[PDB]
RNA sequence: GUGGCCUAUCGAUCCUUUAGUCCCUCGGAAUUUGAGGCUAGAGGUGCCAGAAAAGUUACCACAGGGAUAACUGGCUUGUGG
RNA sequence: CCCUGAAAAUGGAUGGCGCUCAAGCGUGUUACCUAUACUCUACCGUCAGGGUUGAUAUGAUGCCCUGACGAGUAGGCAGGC
RNA sequence: AAAUAUGUAAGAAGUCCUUGUUACUUAAUUGAACGUGGACAUUUGAAUGAAGAGCUUUUAGUGGGCCAUUUUUGGUAAGCAGAACUGGCGAUGCGGGAUGAACCGAACGUAGAGUUAAGGUGCCGGAAUACACGCUCAUCAGACACCACAAAAGGUGUUAGU
RNA sequence: GAAUACUGCCAGCUGGGACUGAGGACUGCGACGUAAGUCAAGGAUGCUGGCAUAAUGGUUAUAUGCCGCCCGUCUUGAAACACGGACCAAGGAGUCUAACGUCUAUGCGAGUGUUUGGGUGUAAAACCCAUACGCGUAAUGAAAGUGAACGUAGGUUGGGGCCUCGCAAGAGGUGCACAAUCGACCGAUCCUGAUGUCUUCGGAUGGAUUUGAGUAAGAGCAUAGCUGUUGGGACCCGAAAGA
């Protein structure tokens, strides 16, 4: 709201907080990103290194949906089971009846291995899996089945 | 409402005063002020009159009778700071002045309703003056010129410097 | 400290104070620094509360620690708030203060005449 | 100085307590008596001006 | 005139009260102001000062952080005190039975503690049952893990994150970030 | 509430320094010194008077 | 001993080019040309932190400047007297 | 010390009047005069350190105790009209 | 080869005594670095002060300067131009220098009282036509720093002196 | 053999003058008194007089004494022989928006955001809601790709608070946040190159004065506010020009 702004406080003071000498003007250093290589060079190089120049190769007509692959870590793997079967599965870790977790249905593309799942067998269905994530699942007694 | 309210009000109880450590000790008078000394009145209706200092009253006033027979000044109180004590002395071991005091000089209770648009002495006062003045005059006549000196008024002449005068 | 005084000669008048000067200075203008506050001494219990850990129990113990530069002089002196003196009552005695005392001015070391100056200043 | 401070402290641990390790600034001189025997004070005044040219 | 050695009339620079207008927070503040004044326990002073803190200065404390703190030797029976919010954490699968006093419990954190057998307590109940902070354990969340902190101190060779809207190739990964393009930082 | 100066107000002077009563009673500010008749050496006097 | 006894003797982005890795990409799938990438040099900006740039206006215009000349005045007095 | 050396333009400047064993020049000793400076006191504000709940006679961003401090363009912030 | 200015140190993150690690080092059970355990008392290793000490974020205005003492360059010089340290003015009133940005004194909430600073005390004008020893008479005397200038040279004017 | 001057000391005595009277039950420290009390001892009381209204006082006009240059602005420097201003009324200049930084408040929190839309309604309000989507919970590399615990999620040094022993001083234990440091893990670069084999694939183990805007028991999402940023007429007014 206007009543809380410094404009109200500056009424009666000539320069309105802009200074008598500097004397607020239109665009004293140029407009937008003018002078990035010439008179704004120090700011550009200190705060935005890498701004100028090209790196890498172009990708014509890139579709982001090709690269859809959300990641899920093992430490969050057990949140894909609803909490009301969660404790029932956590006790009585059974190889003959182990929970099936469909991470693609949950909306994930790759299982990563940030690690320390409980020592309980689970069948993890995933499109992709990291080597360590698979080793930890097998160490817990489960299995990774690949899906598409 | 025209004005909202004060959320809380000051208390109207009067606070007691703290105990005061000011004891009333008796006045210490000037060395030159001893009974029987001739004084010069510097203020009042009797400005410049020579009077006789008789008694130090308990209201810190001086009871003086510049003999009424001599100069028309009756037995009355004066302030010690409004007189000049001279070197002239009269003996006062013949006068009785223990009767005169503050309640003796208590004036009246003037009534507020009592008003005057345009306009006597008590009986006992005149005999008190006569009794005191008899002994005062009897002692005064002993050395010449006191009666004339007491009848005459004091005044400052040209070239008089009271900071160098001996009274 | 002599080097410090020699480095601030033009702005100070200093000397050797007597017992009478020290005693009158502390009695009339002596304030203690207690919890970063300037407290008038005015009572021995204040001194025993703030300097009793050094065996200083009264204003005379404090004066003794000052006049004789004792083991706990530093603590007692720092406990004393800097004395705030008035201008000297009979003036400075010189037409111009900001020469050396030797050259007819007021600053520098005036060894025993600091007593007269400080007595008139408080 | 650290070695000497340790030596003084260990010696004071046996005898002479309060060895007062800290250094001190130069102190004002104590009282003294200056004898005149063979040293009678005798000296002259400032010298008159002369050119030496 | 006085030759001032320090700036005059300088405010202390510390909060003396919460910036908020939460009436229940102000009641907690007045309770712990009374306790900090009438008790010599430094716990009450610490809790009182924490009650003034801003949101970025009271980061949430995870239940996993609480469990790790309770794993310290001789701290299994202490009362955990969080002047702030206790959040839930699914990375942990076992949680001890314990008493936690906090300003706020998220639904998951409260459910996890209660299921573990402990209890969630407000700071006024903590004050009632431990007026001197007896057998307490004050926990604080990670202050410098805030995303804003990554950009603090940006400069040559400082190793901080640039303030940037879009990331990836073409966004500040060129001259100034590699030797092949001019120079590197 | 009000600073009262010792060196006046003998009540405050006595509140501080209980020894002020003994000092005043025995007149320790006016102590007569014991007489002695030691004489300066002739070398001292001759040096003092020397040109 | 990682150039010249030491203190000077030199150059970004884009583009081109060469060397290296024989590596990554050309996005329906492959092969071979071609092209594009990653690392390291060169081609040059001497106004040397690096625009691509001829005059004239006595026909002139605008924003300003006493931040600055052409007259008095002021300081100075070499020169002049 | 004084004098000569010593000439500029409207009428004029130890500030003026004037001053001559000075009211001039050198020096010395006192007294005296007065700044928004110093000392003490009151009051305003600011800052700091504290007290105050077996209901503080229901205001604890209130009441109160203590100490110090107060110039200000550009500018910042706060409380208010 | 000064003066002034300038680096470092004056301890607990320390010192000492035994013995643990290493892929470094040594001819080596030698060292180096970092350690376990033990000893050191209250002057824990000069003085003075310390107004709280450290830490971070963010953003205003500014990026024409000028003056004075001292050092100093160009110039005959300049109220000229250009540097060094510090203090100032700018951004600041108040008392004094008649007057004046910068000099002297002193920095400022509103008042009372006392005392002073610099400067003064014939009158203007508050305050000694004070006291004391001398000097000077100018037919162009002199009369307080910054500062509002004076020189070489000369005089049986007058004073003191060699 | 004295005296006096000069200088200094007294918790020696005492006279005159001026300004001030803050606080408001008691609490303290003292003093004098055998005690009882009293006191000049943590800030003024007592006695007395006049008037009770324009008398004091306020306002205003004037006089007197001393002081006081015209404001605004640019400027090192303005009263300036620098510029704007004869006078008065009314109007008259840092705004809104998109995106964003720091900070703060609020909700909920590994999530968070109902308001594109649907339902509903007392109808532009309020109330209710599915699926998606945004940001966040993973980084790194040009990319193909790969992708975060040796260990109580490590060691050392501090570290508030808590705990135990201590009248205390202090000594031990535990030590969140945070700070320094040595490590460990993920990606990039360079190196090494096991079993095996479509014999050229695969890339296990082990390294490095290298490198990342990483991990190492999550902090974020949303709304709002001041301040700041960019694009916009962009604080208001102003060209010579160009089309
Ligand atoms: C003189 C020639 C060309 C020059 C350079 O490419 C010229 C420009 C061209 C341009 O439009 N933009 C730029 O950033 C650079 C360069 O590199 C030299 C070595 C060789
Ligand atoms: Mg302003
Ligand atoms: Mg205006
Ligand atoms: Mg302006
Ligand atoms: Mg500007
Ligand atoms: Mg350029
Ligand atoms: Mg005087
Ligand atoms: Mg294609
Ligand atoms: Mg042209
Ligand atoms: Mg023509
Ligand atoms: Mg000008
Ligand atoms: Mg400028
Ligand atoms: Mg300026
Ligand atoms: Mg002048
Ligand atoms: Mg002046
Ligand atoms: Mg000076
Ligand atoms: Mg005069
Ligand atoms: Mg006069
Ligand atoms: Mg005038
Ligand atoms: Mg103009
Ligand atoms: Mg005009
Ligand atoms: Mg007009
Ligand atoms: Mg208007
Ligand atoms: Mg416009
Ligand atoms: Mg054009």
């Amino acid at each position: 709201p206007s009543r809380f702004t410094k404009t109200r406080k500056h009424r009666g003071h000539v320069s309105a907080g802009k200074g008598r000498i500097g004397k607020h003007r239109k665009h004293p250093g140029g407009r937008g990103m003018a002078g990035g290589q010439h008179h704004h060079r120090i700011n550009m190089d200190k705060y935005h290194p890498g701004y100028f120049g090209k790196v890498g190769m172009r990708y014509f007509h890139k579709q982001q949906a090709h690269f859809w692959k959300p990641v899920l870590n093992l430490d969050k793997l057990w949140t894909l089971i609803p909490e009301d079967k969660r404790d029932q599965y956590l006790k009585s870790a059974s190889k003959e009846t182990a929970p099936v977790i469909d991470t693609l249905a949950a909306g994930y593309g790759k299982i990563l291995g940030k690690g320390r799942i409980p020592n309980v067998p689970v069948i993890v269905k995933a499109r992709f899996v990291s080597k360590l994530a698979e080793e930890k699942i097998r160490a817990a007694g489960g299995v990774v089945e690949l899906i598409a | 409402s025209a004005q909202k309210a004060p959320k809380w009000y000051p208390s109207e109880d009067v606070a007691a005063l703290k105990k005061t450590r000011k004891a009333a000790r008796p006045q210490k008078l000037r060395a030159s002020l001893v009974p029987g000394t001739v004084l010069i009145l510097l203020a009042g209706r009797f400005r410049g009159k020579r009077v006789v200092y008789l008694k130090h009253l308990e209201d810190n006033t001086l009871l003086i009778s510049g003999p009424f027979k001599v100069n028309g000044v009756p037995l009355r109180r004066v302030n010690a700071r409004y007189v000049i004590a001279t070197s002239t002395k009269v003996s006062v071991e013949g006068v009785n002045v223990e009767k005169f005091n503050v309640e003796y000089f208590a004036k009246e209770k003037l009534t507020k309703k009592e008003k005057k648009e345009a306009k006597e002495i008590k009986a006992e006062r005149v005999e008190d003056q006569k009794v005191v003045d008899k002994a005062l005059i009897a002692e005064i006549k002993k050395t010449p010129l006191l009666k004339q000196y007491l009848s005459a008024s004091f005044s400052l002449k040209n070239g008089d410097k009271p900071h160098m005068l001996k009274f | 400290t002599l080097e410090l005084l020699k480095l601030i000669e033009p702005y100070v008048a200093y000397g050797y104070p007597s017992y009478s000067t020290i005693r009158q200075l502390v009695y009339k203008r002596g304030f203690g620094k207690i919890n970063k506050q300037r407290v008038p001494l005015s009572d021995n219990a204040i001194i025993e509360a703030n300097l009793g850990k050094y065996g200083i129990l009264s204003i005379d113990d404090l004066i003794h620690e000052i006049i004789t530069v004792g083991p706990h002089f530093k603590q007692a002196n720092n406990f004393l708030w800097p004395f705030k003196l008035s201008n000297p009552s009979g003036g400075w005695g010189v037409p111009r203060k900001f020469k050396h005392f030797i050259q007819g001015g007021s600053f520098g070391n005036r060894e025993e005449f600091i007593n007269k100056l400080v007595k008139s200043m408080n | 100085r650290v070695k000497a401070n340790a030596a003084k402290r260990a010696e004071a641990k046996a005898q002479g307590v309060a060895v007062q390790l800290k250094r001190q600034p130069a102190q004002p001189r104590e009282s003294r008596i200056v004898s005149t025997e063979g040293n009678v004070p005798q000296t002259l005044a400032p010298v008159p001006y002369e050119t030496f040219i | 005139g006085i030759d001032h050695t320090s700036k005059q009339h300088k405010r202390s620079g510390h909060r003396t009260a919460p910036k908020s207008d939460n009436v229940y927070l102000k009641l907690l503040v007045k309770l712990y102001t009374f306790l900090a004044r009438r008790t010599d326990a430094p716990f009450n002073k610490v809790v009182l000062k924490a009650l003034f803190l801003s949101k970025i200065n009271r980061p949430p404390v995870s239940v996993s952080r609480i469990a790790r703190a309770l794993k310290q030797e001789g701290a299994a029976n202490k009362t955990v005190v969080v002047v702030g919010t206790v959040t839930d954490d699914a990375r942990i699968f076992e949680f001890p039975k314990t008493t936690v006093a906090a300003l706020r419990f998220t639904a998951g954190a409260r459910a996890k503690i209660v299921k573990a057998g402990g209890e969630c307590i407000t700071l006024d109940q903590l004050a009632v049952r431990a007026p001197k902070g007896q057998n307490t354990l004050i926990l604080r969340g990670p202050r410098n893990s805030r995303e804003a902190v990554r950009h603090f101190g940006m400069g040559p060779h400082k190793g901080k994150a640039p303030r940037i809207l879009s990331t990836g190739r073409k966004f500040e990964r060129a001259r100034g970030r590699r030797r092949s393009k001019g120079f590197k930082v | 509430v009000l600073k009262k100066n010792p060196l006046k107000n003998k009540q405050v002077l006595l509140r501080l320094n209980p020894y002020a009563k003994v000092f005043a009673a025995e007149k320790l500010g006016s102590k007569k010194a014991e007489k002695t008749g030691t004489k300066p050496a002739a070398v001292f006097t001759e040096t003092l008077k020397h040109d």
